[PDB]
């Protein structure tokens, strides 16, 4: 039941209730996604309809976001209305109705929409694959519900019980007065929630190297590499991602995307090469790997990464990385690889 | 077209009152037995006119097993009616079985519809 | 498809008088409408033939 | 909470944000796509891309700087972002890009490569970005043979005929001191920036004034780009709206908020207090729609855009939408106006109180170029709260009721009826 | 142009033109499938319709079958009508029209059907996967056309030119007088075909071991193992396949299917475990592998295999016959593994 | 949908004379049909009113 | 009504005959120019009545590029017609461009339909 808030003389404020219940904690494939979609549906005392109509009248909006680590309930509104939004978000964690008709009429269809959109983006499929082969159960769990594993209404409710606890969440506020936020949170049903366990793991996750998986897909082809990174080794991978996607590297024009997904217990570096032509993907990926294997100096990209890492001002509980002033060289060692698309004409891990 | 919300409000008021209850329930019991729908294998909730948005919402939300059973009772009743007979006594719906299985779905839909109508016409008092 | 369904004129006849899905339990009281159609026909035909001799 | 602005030849505008961990410095010119002609159309987009060129970006990256550039219709920006302590390094880069040098970036190799890239981007936009492509054509038809009709990215035809001389020619006519404003946003001190600029001499380069053209004019019309091979129908429809600084600038934006935006796939979007939603959800008339009130220097566009797979009911989608618009003139309710006020404040707040310095730099620069200052969010909120039902009705009575419309569409638009059937729906029969 | 036949005093005869143009030889993914579907369509002198109506009056039917190694054009008819069918089959290889409208109106839809039917059968998915990870580019080619690799009309005609050559096909006949068959084959356009080159590789195919691929799928889950086998080790895997599937093995009730696909240059042993419950699939595959690693005595299954192998044989081109007598023991070494279905709850090659 | 389309009676009027898709190039010769409908109406109306006074 | 197979048979006979070719072709050329369809931007094949199975088969088999081109000529012709004007001289279809682009598709469809009819009615002589 952590509560933080930065203040400002603005007219708009944002409230966030971050719950450690992302896909990494999903008991069954897709339950975290379904729960995310259930957020803001009817609560025992207020319907989804009334919530929307009331919030429009006072000037505010709600949204529930899902990522590998969290399920974030966010509210954006006019500053003086803080108490209303604290209670609204609290009511979601404490008393959502979870009616069977809501699952069939709103939740499932909406989750199908999310999947359908993602299904047509080969890089997202490649990313899911990278997580799966590098970590397996846990961090490698699928982000979205695709129905391969049946998830019932009860499964969704059970996951809510497992994840919606006082010890498993952090309340954050932007352009909000901390003193009041703390007072309102203590008066809300948030403090009435059971004080379970923090699902956050301290130890480093088990990982795998030299793994590969191929997926046939109609559309653009993608070749991607994933690398599990240590808590201490994450600063050099951050600079690497920015360096690789900056004008400082000759191969930036060869990569579609590169980034470092950071968690409290480590991270995952992902690099994607996407193009409609399988030959172009093959040449690009082969060149990238060969170049990285030969190694390079990341020192020139230090000041640049500092700037880019800082453009993430919205985040409150951001992982501090004063490790930047120590990174210099990088040499590509072992990694994981996934081919998606015209697989019969894409490189195999063996060839790299 | 009297709402079920209105019907329940009046009915509950009667059931909760020891005086009115002992005075009305017996007449209601006789009314139902004379209605004769149970002799056709039907439950009262099967008799509700369904050609309206509230009932369509209710029936859509009715769980599958109960929906299949309601379907059978309706078909069987039409067959019995066209033959101008009543079902065999053992197939009659027993008083204990004449349960308001659809009523809760109906009341829920009516409450939601009522709220939407109120919200669609809310006045703001500055 | 069958001609009674395909043909522009026959399709109406088929739709109203041949394939029209009827509730299995309607009783003889539901026969009055057809009788009213018969009555209208009887009146119009007898009327026209009598009109030929009326002033 | 305030915005400072000083002058000494060069107009400097800053907006200090303590909660910011970065700073942005740049120059915004009061010229954009609407200052180009049909034949050099895309020259500004060309400038943007050479500024963001790899050679130039590498120099900036070495110094821990990030480059940004936005080409709009009335304005044009070139921004450099850095940590608060490196604001000086940003100005040194900015000085090298415009003052110190202005032909190093225009080498045969760099120009040809950049030109080749933008040509690819524009071809992509034209072949794949249907909603935005349709909105661009709305402008093209609505303001045809007028400055505001030119697409910001330029056209493939004019783009491929562009040479270095066109870039230099445009730069000489528009990249002038009298048409610029140096902006500073994020964690920055007004004094530090004004003194760092004043540090260098550079005074002789000025005096010149930009070229003048013809006035933008709205013309009821339509452009139809039917493509039966696309899975949906995408259309944008609008009337002549309000220019920036119009007395009805906020009333027009509030009216647009009354009908707002919608996404059929988002559960909460379907629950909005928008009466139009009751009519369109029954047979699912569309996948999404968004109402807008686009304001520019000379004119504006008020209307909506929509995408739909319901190709046999487009006539109903358009009919119901326009019938709702009719209500703004005769029956819009007090509650609808109140709901819109709240949501308008929320949208304005999210636009102006973003945590992004480059967004603030663009907004600040663009506004100080037109009115010599940036209206406070506080004063905007007060104007919004003062809007009455009578104000909305008077505005719609002149802007919407029985007025000409501009229409643009692509995809499966066979079901989109002729112009007059649509135009007739801009009013209702009365006694 | 091998021509052989076995006669008998019957009413019905069958004729086959085996062509080495199965998926293993497919230039692009699915082209062999498309060519197989194009067989019996219009020829330059006779439409598909006339061929059907004419052969019906005579008393015969045509069929074109595709497998990993062959594209087989078969005819079943009344004995005395042999010459008609010899010429009919010859006309297909020599002069099919390949009209663009035939590709759109008949070939593609028919291939689309074949795919959709196979797509819902996870063992067939697993089998394609097994072939893919073990052999890759060669025999690892997808059996059917799925559209990941665009195949044009010209590609189909190019493949026909590549595969429809005299040195690349074998003519077989059952209940047919060989003397007459050879005469008709020589008089037919089958002799006017360009004498290209046999595509049959005499050397042993390149293979891989310890490879795995995981495929998410809604439906029954399947865990399969594939083992590349030499021409010499062929007989021992034949008895193994039959053993594991017979009542002699106490694990036959744990496996859905087990077989040995024989080719002239080697083969692939495949074993499949299928069930709606992933927990059952997990248990079974783990036990099967554990027991096979423990070693097994296949001697008792020798007489059974001779019987089963004999019934399986019918074509006048069956593999190594007398080789069974020397089989004895078996111990599972290295192999390839594929998981299809509820992959998040299926075993990994690691734990096998 | 619009009332002119959903209503059982108006949907006929709408399909025949409001939303009916017409070839953009039909000329004035295609106006004779509507004229024939007008003629029939003129004849029936004037005829009925004269019938009231006819023997 | 008259099949294109029949039109071609008669036409080819005239064309392959030096005598008839010199006597008929010039008349045909004047007939076509007086027809005036080219003045509306149309090719003769655009004029063929399409509301029959043969033509629908032909049009479906017409390659995309030519199909889009035919669509444009038909639409432009309707617009020009409704304005009661002819297209500017430079937009007229030239004799060299008035090619029978659809004819081969029509002849192929007719030949297939003729054979189907023959096969559907074949007689067996025992
Ligand atoms: C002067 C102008 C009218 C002249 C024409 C009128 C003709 C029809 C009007 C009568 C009518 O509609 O009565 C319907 C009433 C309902 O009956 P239900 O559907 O429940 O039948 C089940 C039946 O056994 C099925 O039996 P089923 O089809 O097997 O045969 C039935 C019966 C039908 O007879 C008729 O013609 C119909 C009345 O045929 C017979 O076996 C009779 C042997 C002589 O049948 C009755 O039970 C009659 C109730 C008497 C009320 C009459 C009031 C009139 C003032
Ligand atoms: C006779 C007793 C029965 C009474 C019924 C009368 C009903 C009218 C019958 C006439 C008819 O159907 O003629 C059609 C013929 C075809 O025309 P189009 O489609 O090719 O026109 C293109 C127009 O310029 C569009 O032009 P627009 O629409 O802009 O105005 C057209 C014109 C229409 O006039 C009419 O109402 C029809 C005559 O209005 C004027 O400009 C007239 C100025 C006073 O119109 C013509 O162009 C005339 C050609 C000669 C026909 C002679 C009739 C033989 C008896
Ligand atoms: C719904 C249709 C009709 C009804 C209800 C109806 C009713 C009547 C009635 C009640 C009478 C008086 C009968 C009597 O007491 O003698 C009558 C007379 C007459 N009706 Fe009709 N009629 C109908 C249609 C027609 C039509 C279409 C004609 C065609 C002209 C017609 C022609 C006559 C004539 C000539 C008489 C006078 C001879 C007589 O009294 O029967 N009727 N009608
Ligand atoms: C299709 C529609 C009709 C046509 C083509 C038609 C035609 C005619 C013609 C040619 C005449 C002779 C006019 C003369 O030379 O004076 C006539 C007379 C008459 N018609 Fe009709 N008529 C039609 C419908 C009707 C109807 C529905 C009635 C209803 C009773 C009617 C009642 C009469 C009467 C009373 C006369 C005698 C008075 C007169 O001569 O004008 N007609 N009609
Ligand atoms: C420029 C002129 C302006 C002046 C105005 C005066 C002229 C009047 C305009 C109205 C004209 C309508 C005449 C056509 C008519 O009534 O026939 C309708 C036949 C229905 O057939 P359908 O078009 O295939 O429609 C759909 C129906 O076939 C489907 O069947 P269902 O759902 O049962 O509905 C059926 C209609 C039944 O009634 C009849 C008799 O057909
Ligand atoms: C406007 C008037 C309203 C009246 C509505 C009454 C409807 C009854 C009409 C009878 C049509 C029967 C057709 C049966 C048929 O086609 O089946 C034919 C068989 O028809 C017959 O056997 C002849 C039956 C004789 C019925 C006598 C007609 C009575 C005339 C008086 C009615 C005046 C209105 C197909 O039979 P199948 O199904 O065994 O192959
Ligand atoms: C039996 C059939 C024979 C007649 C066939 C010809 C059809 C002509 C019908 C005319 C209806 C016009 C309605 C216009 C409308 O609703 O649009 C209304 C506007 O109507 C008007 O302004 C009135 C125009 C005056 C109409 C003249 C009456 C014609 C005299 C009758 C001749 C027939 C006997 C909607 O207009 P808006 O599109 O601008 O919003
Ligand atoms: C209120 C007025 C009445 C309402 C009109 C609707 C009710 C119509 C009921 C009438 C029953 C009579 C139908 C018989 C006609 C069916 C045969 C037919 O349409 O064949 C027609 C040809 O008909 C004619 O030439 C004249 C028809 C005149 C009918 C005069 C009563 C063939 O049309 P067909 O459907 O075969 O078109 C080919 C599609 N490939
Ligand atoms: C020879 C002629 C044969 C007739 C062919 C039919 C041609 C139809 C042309 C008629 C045009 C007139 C239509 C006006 C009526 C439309 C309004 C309507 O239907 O409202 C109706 C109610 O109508 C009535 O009560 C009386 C209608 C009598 C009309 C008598 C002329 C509302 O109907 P609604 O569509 O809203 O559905 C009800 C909800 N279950
Ligand atoms: C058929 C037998 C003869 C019947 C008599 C003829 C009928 C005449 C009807 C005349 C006018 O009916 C009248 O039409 C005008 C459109 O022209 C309508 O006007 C409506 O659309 C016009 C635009 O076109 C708008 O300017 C106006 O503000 C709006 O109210 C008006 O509200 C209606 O009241």
């Amino acid at each position: 039941l952590t509560v933080s808030a930065r203040d400002a003389p603005t007219k708009i404020s944002t409230l966030a209730v971050k719950v450690h219940g992302g896909s990494r904690y999903a008991t069954k494939d897709g339950v975290a996604h379904l729960l995310n979609r259930f957020n803001f549906q009817n609560t025992n005392t207020r319907s989804a309809l009334k919530l929307v109509r009331e919030s429009e009248l006072l000037g505010g909006t709600f949204k529930s976001t899902l990522d590998r680590e969290y399920i974030t309930l966010k509210a954006t509104f006019l500053k003086d209305d803080l108490p209303y939004y604290v209670n609204a978000l609290a009511d979601v964690l404490y008393k959502t109705a979870f009616k069977p008709h809501e699952l069939t009429e709103s939740v499932l269809p909406a989750a199908r929409y999310d999947y359908a959109v993602a299904e047509q983006c080969p890089v997202k499929s490649a990313e899911d694959q990278l997580y799966a082969i590098t970590f397996r159960k846990g961090l490698g769990n699928p982000l979205l519900y695709d129905g391969v594993e049946r998830v019932s209404l009860q499964d969704i409710k059970d996951f809510a019980d497992k994840v919606y606890t006082k010890e498993n969440l952090e309340v954050s506020g932007e352009n909000v007065v901390e003193a009041d936020l703390k007072r309102f949170v203590d008066e809300s049903l948030l403090s009435t929630l059971p004080a379970g366990k923090s699902l956050v793991s301290k130890s480093e996750p088990k990982f795998f190297l030299g793994e590969e998986n191929r997926v046939r897909f109609i559309g653009d082809s993608v070749a991607a590499i994933g690398i599990p990174v240590n808590k201490a080794s994450l600063a050099q991978y951050e600079v690497l991602a920015n360096y690789l996607t900056s004008a400082l590297s000759e191969l930036s024009g060869l990569i579609s995307s590169a980034k470092l997904d950071k968690f409290t217990d480590g991270g995952l570096f992902t690099l994607f090469v996407r193009d409609q032509d399988s030959a172009v993907v093959s040449s690009n990926i082969k060149k990238i790997v060969a170049d990285l294997k030969k190694g390079k100096d990341l020192s020139p990209a230090i000041n640049y990464t500092k700037l880019k890492n800082a453009v993430q001002n919205e985040s409150v509980s951001s992982p501090i990385e004063l490790n930047f002033d120590a990174v210099k060289d990088f040499k590509l060692g072992k990694f994981n690889y996934v081919a998606v698309g015209d697989v019969s004409n894409l490189p195999y891990l063996d060839e790299l | 077209p009297q709402s079920f919300t209105s019907i329940a409000r009046i009915g509950d008021y009667i059931l909760k009152s020891p005086v009115l209850s002992k005075l009305c329930v017996p007449v209601a019991n006789q009314f139902i037995n004379l209605a004769g729908y149970k002799k056709l294998g039907l439950k009262f909730d099967d008799l509700i006119a369904e050609e309206n948005p509230i009932m369509q919402t209710a029936l859509r939300r009715l769980p599958e097993d109960e929906s299949y059973a309601r379907a059978y009772r309706i078909i069987r009743a039409h067959q019995t009616e066209l033959t101008h007979h009543l079902l065999p006594r053992n197939e009659w719906i027993k008083a204990q079985e004449d349960v308001p299985y659809l009523l809760p779905y109906i009341l829920e839909a009516e409450a939601a519809a009522k709220e939407k109508d109120e919200l669609d016409n809310i006045e703001v008092s500055k | 498809m069958a001609f009674r369904k395909s043909n522009v004129y026959l399709s109406l006849v088929n739709s109203y008088i041949i394939d029209s899905p009827q509730p299995s339990s309607i009783n003889y009281w539901w026969n009055m409408g057809s009788l009213l159609g018969l009555c209208l026909v009887i009146q119009i035909v007898t009327g026209i033939f009598m009109a030929m001799h009326y002033s | 909470a305030e915005v400072t602005q000083l002058s000494n030849g060069i107009v400097v505008a800053t907006e200090h944000n303590p909660s910011a961990h970065t700073a942005s410095v740049g120059v915004v010119f009061g010229s954009g796509a609407a200052n180009e002609n049909p034949y050099n159309n895309g020259v500004s987009n060309l400038w943007k891309n050479i500024f963001l060129s790899k050679e130039n970006s590498a120099v900036a990256a070495k110094e821990g700087l990030a480059l940004s550039s936005n080409i709009s219709r009335d304005f044009q920006s070139y921004i450099v972002s850095s940590l608060p302590g490196s604001t000086d390094k940003s100005l040194d880069f900015l000085n090298q890009s415009f003052i110190q040098q202005k032909a190093n970036l225009l080498s045969s190799s760099n120009f040809e490569a950049t030109k080749k890239s933008v040509l690819k981007q524009v071809q992509d936009f034209e072949d794949n970005d249907h909603p935005n492509r349709v909105l661009e054509h709305l402008h093209s038809t609505a303001f045809q043979n007028t400055p505001l009709s030119l697409p910001t990215r330029g056209t493939l035809e004019s783009l491929e005929n562009l040479v270095v001389a066109d870039l230099e020619s445009f730069a000489n006519n528009h990249f002038l001191n009298s048409n610029a404003v140096v902006v500073g946003t994020g964690n920055i001190k007004h004094e530090d920036l004004v003194n760092s600029i004043e540090s260098k001499n550079l005074s002789l380069q000025t005096g010149t004034k930009p070229v003048l053209k013809k006035k933008a004019a709205f013309l009821g019309s339509e452009v139809r780009l039917r493509d039966d091979t696309l899975p949906k129908a995408w259309i944008s429809l609008a009337v002549e709206g309000e220019p920036v600084n119009s007395p009805n600038y906020f009333v027009a934006k509030l009216a647009a908020q009354i009908f707002g935006s919608y996404n059929a796939f988002e559960p909460a979007s379907r629950l909005q207090g928008i009466k139009l939603l009751d009519n369109i959800q029954e047979y699912q008339l569309c996948d999404n729609f968004n109402h807008f009130s686009l304001s520019y220097k000379d004119s504006g566009l008020w209307g909506f855009s929509t995408a739909t797979r319901n190709v046999t009911m487009i006539d109903d989608l358009i009919h119901f939408t326009l019938k709702q618009w009719n209500r703004l003139t005769i029956s819009v309710t007090d509650t609808e106006v109140e709901r819109a006020k709240s949501l308008l404040k929320l949208q304005l707040g999210q636009l102006y109180e973003s945590g992004n310095p480059v967004n603030d730099a663009n907004l600040l620069g663009a506004e100080v170029l037109i009115k010599g200052s940036k209206l406070s969010l506080g004063e905007a909120f007060k104007k919004i709260d003062a809007i009455t039902v009578k104000d909305v009705k008077a505005w719609a009575g002149k802007r919407l009721w029985d007025q000409d419309i501009a229409i643009a569409g692509t995809g499966q638009i066979e079901g989109l009826l002729d112009y007059m059937r649509i135009r007739s729906d801009m009013s209702m029969m009365r006694w």
